[PDB]
DNA sequence: AAAAAAAAAAAAAAAAAAAAAAAAA
DNA sequence: TTTTTTTTTTTTTTTTTTTTTTTTT
């Protein structure tokens, strides 16, 4: 239909304007699928069905079928998204004759435009034509109201006035009321007055997608009362809409240039990226498996080699315990905390952010002030929002989920004082500016810390050679304590493991099976949200007795003893276990499991000479579920050490 | 907005900065930190009424003021090049020993010290960087740290590899 | 007609039962103590007439007006009868409050502007009590006539004067303007509802004539509202700033027959033993220990002698032991079970000073107070764990507080001398 | 420790670059090898 | 006892939100 | 006379520097 002078002027004859309705309707009840009939059929079915007042068109189809219709579309976006808009209301009515009642109103959105740009390539060129960019939503307001039907109260004779449209280019002016004729000041009317959300959000450069000597641009973009709510900061999006200029933008205050600011009235976004049923069979159909926990315990951080044992802490710390709180009285917590201490150069780091990865309201802050968030809470303005908000702290964010805290052991006194806090009462007390106030934070804190002196001795004991106070320590449930020991055969299996991983990530190329990723994260939270298993069935005598030897023992020698805590700890822990397997009743082998784990924490706690004292005097609680071909293993590798320390001495 | 270079200096004088404008086409020829020459007009700005007036720069071109090429992939790079430039390029790209070459060529003035002049070269190359498929990053760029008694030509080295 | 509604809610509110006249009697005994207010319970209104909830819920702006009319009508009706100089009848705030769960602040979409919404969380900032003018007097210039009794309207809702009896002639007399008290408050979202990765939203809360300083910064608290735009004279286009009108405030978290319960129960033979058994029974063992934290509990008697010394009533305890035994969970218990308790460490807590410091405001060059443990503590119990990790000018306070019961600081602005009554609990291991 | 396998291959990749190889030969991890190596110094002590 | 690092004070600059007055037509 | 743009003022916050204080040899 070429023909004319000027595009968007063509679309403003009322001839033209009523052959696209028209057009763009039939095309809507005809354009059916390759195979999928009628695909605007369902479509508009389902959106009605759930009220969502939206329909997204694909761009592709449409030009297929109507060329015409998607030439004239870019060039001048508003009269032809206007027209789609009014002949999908009565599309809508004929389908759907009662929807009439909710939103009178539909909004059509286009995706898949073919020639998508980035932010700075834009140009004067583009102005008043449909674009297709992509980025990262660097700041977005809140879901301001926005004056859509306005009708002014004439303060005089107190007569409403009719419904002056909102227009997103000039702020509407009433003229002198009908009634008594006065151009007085008038009032907004707002419980006659009907509104549209408002929110404002500004898409930044990828940055992978920015060039070596460049700085990332941005355009702030409008979100108009139904895709609102659509992006959060962080979000990589694919935007498609208006590079509107026409508004109020133009610099002719004092000491400026004509120059004209820029936002993109938005009209589809698509970001680029848990609540499901019958997949409660999956998890049970693998659930009795019978040897689920190696699956799990080997599905951990799939990128990290060996440290089987860190991995089966992390695995009892996802799934957590069962927080109880006899009476009022007794708060006892479900979590179990874990602290990864090791030498430099062994993964903890990677474990920490494998976790930050896999669990849902999982946050991550180091010991250095290289964090997003602090481990302190506050009251200041947001730097990007200008309003003044309770900063609360990192672990009250973590409220229900797991906190990671890197370079435990290079806190402030104030860090220091806050996970304290924390990890002892569950909660933080704040009374910075006037806020007395006590918001509680139930976090598991998974830490990452190297020894004094940047590496692990095992003639000194744990709680010397870190840098924290036994109070803080003692509130973890496990220790790991990773050491990076010379052994040949294991450096050569990690050799060949990271540079296998580096070869198979180059740019160009871009004893049983772990559970996909996201089937385990699926796994954690039926168990974690469905089986709360009780102890009922734990044997008092084997426990007690347990705890009888190992105070005798520790007392023994001059070394940190046993307390409650370390029950508590192996009660939290087997807890955990049964939660794995969701048996929703510990088992004897769960207690077992739960015993070994807590007493290979302790025992590795100890300096070297009680550590062999506890390992020989309760091997046998150490050996529970270790095959003899690892401990045979073990064996073997210590003496075959002790033959080449003695061959290169 | 542009500043003023080193050379042109004054003694003990801070240097001028005059915000040059770009128009179509040659509107994002210049970046931050980049040695440009620009060519154009200057110009006056105002900033009963008062004329206050400030000098402005209206640059119709932007180039750079030492050209890499005389004429971003490989093959883009290597047209970017002219002939002589490219049969320079690729005879010492089969030049054996160009590691030492390199070294001695990059360093004339510092003696010894081979060890520091290949891992200086080595980081002006560089690595490989590379994405991991859980999304982590492989650092490919290698940094380097000189540690020593003084007068043992480490601030020579990083003023050779700066200028 | 409007006054077909208002004559309803006159018989919702004479004729609802419950038998007993649940808010007749309350207008009555409300009136009689002065409170000129109610609270109406949104439930009990739709029940008796279910239309008038509806249009509550869809115009709350007239039909609150309407109902303050109506009980300020019914009010007059029970307690005409008025010694000389207060038989004025007086205009009554009408609270409402419902058992309706509150919807989360990120529903508060466009669509609800001007319904009564009901949402919760944390109050992080209240300003002082104000003056608003509910009815104002203008004077004209040239003529000196007066134009009494403009009717304002409530909200951040301001007016605009007239312009003819010159033209504006008219100016505003102070000292014949009748105004109420008035406060802004902000709301941040509950942080459990914030979602994980995303920041808090943010409202603004107008209080009224009785709920000014029902709140404090910090409170959990749920509002019943109406979602408004501010009315002020009439990139972003036609943007007003919302904000809620509050209506109804629920702060989340001794009757007679308790009175003569606590009597027999201290009457019994072995009330110390109950008692002394009373507190831990999670924990076991230590009997001893824990007759002395009951008595430190109960603590003394403060003396002040007629020289006006004061001789401190409250028992101060320290334990010291091996970091085996359940004494930070005794702490923890004693906070939890003394009528005012705080729990804290050594180095004071989480962004909350253990002792009280003054800083002066170098903008507005106030006294604000900062208040430690130890003073927002007073007239209760603080439980300071690992006691023996002070910093040095916090042993100094806590050496000085904890005989004299005050905390002395003297910064370049002023002296004073803060009242901390508190009972110290410590921890602390060898 | 593996931060210095890291370096290694690094090492090897600009090596590679320098001649503007495409494929890293034995040699460039040999002499990435020897350089590190080399940066490696005994701490000699009476 | 003296130096090195950290913390707090204090002063200057910026945003900005709103009320009032002078200049323009 | 009536609007409008500016003018201020009145708060508040933020950033740099300096000074003061705390910890270590
Ligand atoms: N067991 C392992 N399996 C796989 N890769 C490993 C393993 N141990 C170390 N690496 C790799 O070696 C490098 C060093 O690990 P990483 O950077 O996580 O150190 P870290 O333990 O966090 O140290 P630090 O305490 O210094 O922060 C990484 O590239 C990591 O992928
Ligand atoms: N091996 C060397 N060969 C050539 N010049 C050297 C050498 N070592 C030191 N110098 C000279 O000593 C001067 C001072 O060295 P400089 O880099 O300032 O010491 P520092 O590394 O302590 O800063 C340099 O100007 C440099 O020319
Ligand atoms: N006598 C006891 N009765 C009950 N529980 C105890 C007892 N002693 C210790 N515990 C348990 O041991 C754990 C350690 O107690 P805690 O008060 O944290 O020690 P500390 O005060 O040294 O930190 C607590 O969780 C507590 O439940
Ligand atoms: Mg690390
Ligand atoms: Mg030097
Ligand atoms: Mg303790
Ligand atoms: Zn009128
Ligand atoms: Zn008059």
């Amino acid at each position: 239909d070429l023909k004319g002078h000027s595009v968007r002027e063509w679309v403003s004859m009322a001839g033209p304007r009523l052959e696209i309705h028209h057009r763009f309707k039939n095309f809507l009840r005809t354009h059916v699928d390759s195979h999928g009939h009628n695909v605007f059929k369902e479509r508009i079915s389902d959106m009605c069905k759930e009220n969502r007042e939206s329909l997204v068109v694909n761009y592709e189809d449409l030009a297929a079928r109507e060329h015409v219709l998607a030439y004239f579309l870019p060039e001048a976006p508003a009269e032809l998204l206007q027209i789609f808009d009014e002949a999908a209301l009565e599309v809508v009515l004929a389908m759907y004759p009662k929807y009439d009642r909710i939103t009178n109103h539909i909004h059509v959105r286009i995706s898949h435009l073919p020639l998508v740009e980035e932010l700075r390539s834009l140009r004067q060129l583009h102005l008043n034509q449909l674009i297709r960019t992509s980025g990262v939503v660097t700041s977005c307001t809140g879901v301001l109201p926005q004056l859509s039907m306005v009708k002014y109260n004439c303060n005089k004779c107190n007569f409403v006035l009719g419904p002056f449209c909102q227009s997103q280019n000039q702020e509407v002016k009433p003229g002198s009321c009908p009634e008594c004729q006065s151009a007085g000041p008038f009032e907004v009317n707002m419980e006659e007055t009907i509104y549209q959300n408002y929110q404002r959000i500004r898409i930044q450069e990828s940055p992978g997608k920015v060039a070596a000597g460049r700085l990332p641009r941005s355009k702030d973009a409008i979100l108009l009362a139904d895709l609102v709510d659509s992006c959060k900061p962080g979000d990589e999006i694919e935007l498609t809409g208006i590079y509107h200029n026409n508004y109020d933008g133009s610099l002719n205050t004092a000491n400026g240039f004509p120059v004209f600011a820029t936002v993109i009235l938005a009209n589809h976004v698509a970001k680029k990226d848990e609540l499901t049923d019958e997949d409660v069979k999956m998890i049970t159909s693998l659930s009795k498996d019978q040897q689920i926990g190696e699956k799990i315990f080997a599905s951990i951080a799939p990128s990290i080699y060996g440290h089987e044992d860190i991995k089966r802490g992390l695995a009892l710390a996802l799934f957590g315990g069962e927080p109880k709180n006899p009476g009022g009285k007794h708060k006892v917590r479900g979590d179990i905390n874990v602290l990864l201490c090791g030498d430099p150069g062994t993964a903890k780091s990677q474990f920490l952010k494998y976790i930050e990865k896999v669990s849902s309201r999982a946050i991550f802050t180091t010991g250095q002030g290289a964090s997003a968030v602090g481990l302190t809470a506050y009251v200041q303005r947001h730097p990007v929002s200008r309003e003044w908000t309770l900063e609360a702290g990192a672990l009250v964010l973590a409220d229900r989920g797991v906190c990671l805290i890197d370079e435990f052991d290079k806190m402030n006194d104030q860090d220091r004082t806050s996970i304290h806090e924390a990890m002892e009462q569950q909660s933080i007390s704040i009374s910075k500016a006037g806020i007395v106030t006590s918001l509680q934070a139930r976090c598991t804190v998974i830490a990452a810390a190297n020894p004094i002196g940047g590496r692990y001795d095992p003639s000194l004991t744990f709680s010397e050679n870190v840098d924290l106070t036994e109070p803080i320590i003692s509130r973890f449930d496990i220790l790991c304590v990773v050491r990076d020991t010379v052994d040949p055969v294991q450096d050569e299996m990690l050799a060949r493991f990271v540079v296998g991983s580096h070869v198979r990530h180059h740019p160009s190329n871009k004893g049983v099976e772990p559970l996909p990723q996201e089937v385990l994260k699926k796994y954690i939270i039926y168990a974690k949200e469905r089986v709360h298993p009780k102890l009922n069935q734990m044997d008092q005598d084997k426990v007690a007795k347990m705890y009888s030897d190992l105070r005798k023992e520790s007392m023994a020698t001059g070394s940190i003893p046993i307390t409650v805590r370390h029950i508590e700890s192996m009660i939290r822990m087997a807890e955990a276990h049964a939660r794995i397997h969701l048996r929703d009743y510990v088992i004897e082998d769960d207690v077992n499991m739960a015993i070994r784990v807590m007493l290979e924490s302790f025992i590795d706690t100890q300096k070297f000479s009680v550590m062999r004292s506890m390992r020989k005097t309760f091997a046998r609680y150490l050996s529970f579920r270790r095959d003899n071909n690892e401990l045979l293993l073990f064996i073997l590798k210590q003496l075959v050490a002790e033959q080449v320390t003695y061959q290169r001495n | 907005r542009i500043q003023e270079t080193q050379a042109e200096l004054p003694r003990g004088s801070i240097p001028r900065s005059l915000e040059v404008i770009l128009r179509a086409e040659a509107v994002e020829s210049a970046q931050a930190g980049d040695k440009c020459d620009f060519t154009g007009t200057l110009i006056v700005v105002p900033d009963v009424r008062d004329l206050s007036y400030r000098l402005v720069f209206l640059a119709c071109c932007v180039a750079p003021t030492n050209p890499r090429f005389g004429g971003q992939t490989a093959e883009s790079i290597k047209n970017q090049m002219t002939v002589k430039e490219w049969e320079k390029v690729f005879e010492m790209s089969q030049d054996k020993n160009l590691y030492h070459n390199l070294c001695t060529s990059l360093f004339p003035t510092i003696h010894g010290n081979d060890e520091v002049k290949r891992g200086v070269l080595l980081m002006l190359f560089g690595g490989v960087p590379k994405t991991t498929g859980e999304g982590t990053s492989l650092r490919g760029d290698i940094n380097v740290c000189i540690v020593g008694d003084p007068s043992t030509a480490k601030s020579q080295f990083l003023k050779h590899v700066e200028e | 007609r409007k006054s077909q509604l208002q004559r309803r809610f006159k018989e919702f509110l004479r004729q609802y039962r419950v038998f007993t006249f649940k808010y007749r009697d309350e207008l009555k005994r409300h009136y009689n103590l002065g409170e000129y207010w109610i609270e109406v319970e949104m439930e009990d209104l739709a029940s008796f007439d279910e239309d008038l909830a509806d249009y509550l819920y869809k115009q709350p702006a007239e039909h609150l007006q309407l109902l303050e009319e109506a009980a300020k009508e019914v009010a007059d009706e029970v307690t005409r009868p008025r010694p000389s100089g207060e038989e004025v009848l007086q205009d009554i705030q009408v609270m409402l409050k419902s058992d309706a769960s509150p919807s989360s602040i990120r529903s508060l979409k466009s669509d609800m502007m001007s319904h009564l919404v009901k949402i919760p969380g944390i109050i992080i900032a209240a300003s002082a009590v104000r003056a608003k003018a509910t009815r104002i007097s203008i004077q004209c210039r040239s003529c000196r006539n007066t134009l009494t009794n403009i009717a304002m309207r409530p909200g951040l809702e301001g007016y605009a004067l007239p312009r003819k009896c010159p033209l504006d002639p008219y100016f505003i007399m102070p000292d014949k303007c009748k105004c109420v008290d008035f406060q802004t408050l902000k709301l941040q979202e509950l942080p459990d509802a914030v979602p994980h990765g995303e920041m808090p939203r943010h409202m603004q809360l107008y209080c009224d004539r009785y709920l000014c300083d029902k709140v404090v910064p910090g409170n959990r608290v749920t509002i019943m509202g109406i979602y408004s735009i501010k009315k002020f004279g009439l990139v972003g286009v036609g943007i007003r700033s919302s904000y809620i009108r509050v209506l109804g405030i629920q702060v989340d978290t001794v009757s007679p027959q308790e009175e003569e319960e606590f009597r027999r129960l201290a009457a019994l033979p072995n009330v110390y033993e109950v008692i002394s058994k009373s507190i831990a029974p999670s924990i076991f063992g230590g009997t001893d220990m824990k007759k002395a934290i009951a008595c430190l509990l109960f603590g003394g008697s403060r003396k002040r002698l007629p020289d006006g010394l004061t001789r401190r009533g409250d028992i101060n305890l320290l334990m010291l032991g091996d970091p085996g035994t359940a004494k930070s969970q005794l702490l923890k218990f004693v906070e939890k079970c003394s009528p005012i308790g705080v729990y804290t460490s050594g180095k004071g807590s989480s962004a909350a000073g253990l002792t009280a410091s003054v800083m002066r405001d170098p903008s507005s060059r106030n006294f604000i107070m900062e208040g430690g443990a130890m003073v927002l503590a007073d007239g209760g119990v603080v439980c300071i764990d690992e006691f023996d990790k002070m910093r040095e000018d916090d042993r100094v306070a806590i050496h000085e507080a904890m005989e004299q019961q005050t905390i002395s600081i003297a910064k370049a602005g002023i002296t004073t001398t803060l009242n901390s009554r508190c009972s110290v609990l410590a921890a602390a291991n060898s | 420790t593996v931060r210095q396998l890291e370096s290694m291959i690094r090492l090897s990749e600009a090596m590679a670059r320098m001649h503007c190889c495409d494929e890293v030969q034995p040699k460039h991890v040999k002499e990435a090898f020897r350089l590190l190596n080399k940066s490696i110094i005994r701490v000699e002590t009476p």
